[PDB]
């Protein structure tokens, strides 16, 4: 990803302050609420059905959690993003066929959960960067796609 | 939109109220900044950090949506002319709806946390999205 240094450390510092569990388990909720097609992917995670079913459902918190968590492991490594998500390509293509465009809407989704956990402080140079980060990732799961 | 969704915007917006154009500001500066493709439809603009022609244009956007808000049952009659303008008229490439889309619910994120539930950023979304296609439909 194309980040002065600037930028960078403008994104670790705020990924400092990033619960994982909360942020995790509120963009995968607002992604199966918001485009409700990506519950096809999650029916062993039981009703997802209302919006109330999916924000309290145990599972969509543990799995977000995990999701977040690698996301992490991308903003600790972005000089070698092919790298760190090689692994989880082969799963999401080979397994799981999600069309990487469902890799967009859930980074775009994370954006969207950051602005309203940080309010001002996530400013339109912050989320520009975010925007790069987020976009770098969906590219590295989308890689063994292509 | 249903009437479930037409109820959510119709809230969702008295809550934004007085601040659509404010809100239509931050989201085009937003934009600008995360998607610099979206800077060549506007050449003739200042595009720096709070220029008052991006106060302007977001205002005249907070506005339009305001209307549209006003008339969910008929969305076509309401921003034709809008659809003229940016279909025939200016040429604009469908991807950048959903892009500025995106950085509108960001802003209201940002200034509207506890108001912006998922239900409510569902039917949003889905409201952004029949404008969208409004804007898009004459080509
Ligand atoms: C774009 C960022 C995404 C990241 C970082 C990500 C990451 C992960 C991780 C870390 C796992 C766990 C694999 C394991 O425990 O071995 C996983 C599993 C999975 N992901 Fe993703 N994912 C992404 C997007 C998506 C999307 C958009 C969908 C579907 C629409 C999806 C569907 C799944 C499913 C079904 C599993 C297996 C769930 C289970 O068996 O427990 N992922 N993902
Ligand atoms: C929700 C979506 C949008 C709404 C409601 C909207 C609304 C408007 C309005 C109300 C005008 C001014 C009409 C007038 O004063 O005659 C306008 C003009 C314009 N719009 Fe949009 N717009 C939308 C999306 C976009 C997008 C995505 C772009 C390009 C990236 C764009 C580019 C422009 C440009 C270049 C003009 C002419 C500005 C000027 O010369 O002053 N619009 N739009």
């Amino acid at each position: 990803v194309q980040l002065s240094g600037e930028e960078k450390a403008a994104v670790l510092a705020l990924w400092d302050k990033v619960n994982e569990e909360e942020v995790g388990g509120e963009a995968l909720g607002r992604l199966l609420v918001v485009y409700p097609w990506t519950q096809r992917f999650f029916d062993s995670f039981g009703d997802l059905s209302n919006p109330g079913a999916v924000m309290g459902n145990p599972k969509v918190k543990a799995h977000g959690k995990k999701v977040l968590h690698s996301f992490g492991e991308g903003v600790h490594h972005l000089d070698n993003l092919k790298g760190t998500f090689a692994a989880l390509s082969e799963l999401h293509c080979d397994k799981l066929h999600v069309d990487p465009e469902n890799f967009r809407l859930l980074g775009n989704v994370l954006v969207v959960v950051l602005a309203r956990h940080f309010g001002k402080d996530f400013t339109p140079e912050l989320q520009a960067s975010y925007q790069k980060v987020v976009a770098g990732v969906a590219n590295a799961l989308a890689h063994k796609y292509h | 939109l249903s009437a479930a969704d037409k109820t959510n915007v119709k809230a969702a917006w008295s809550k934004v109220g007085g601040h659509a154009g404010e809100y239509g500001a931050e989201a085009l500066e937003r934009m600008f900044l995360g998607f610099p493709t979206t800077k060549t439809y506007f050449p003739h603009f200042d595009l720096s950090h709070g220029s008052a022609q991006v106060k302007a244009h977001g205002k005249k956007v907070g506005d339009a949506l305001t209307l549209a808000v006003g008339h969910l049952d008929d969305l076509p009659g309401a921003l034709s002319n809008l659809s003229d303008l940016h279909a025939h008229k200016l040429r604009v490439d469908p991807v950048n709806f959903k892009l500025l889309s995106h950085c509108l619910l960001s802003t209201l994120a940002v200034h509207l946390p506890n108001d912006f539930t998922p239900a409510v950023h569902a039917s949003l979304d889905k409201f952004l999205s029949s404008v969208s296609t409004v804007l898009t439909s004459k080509y």
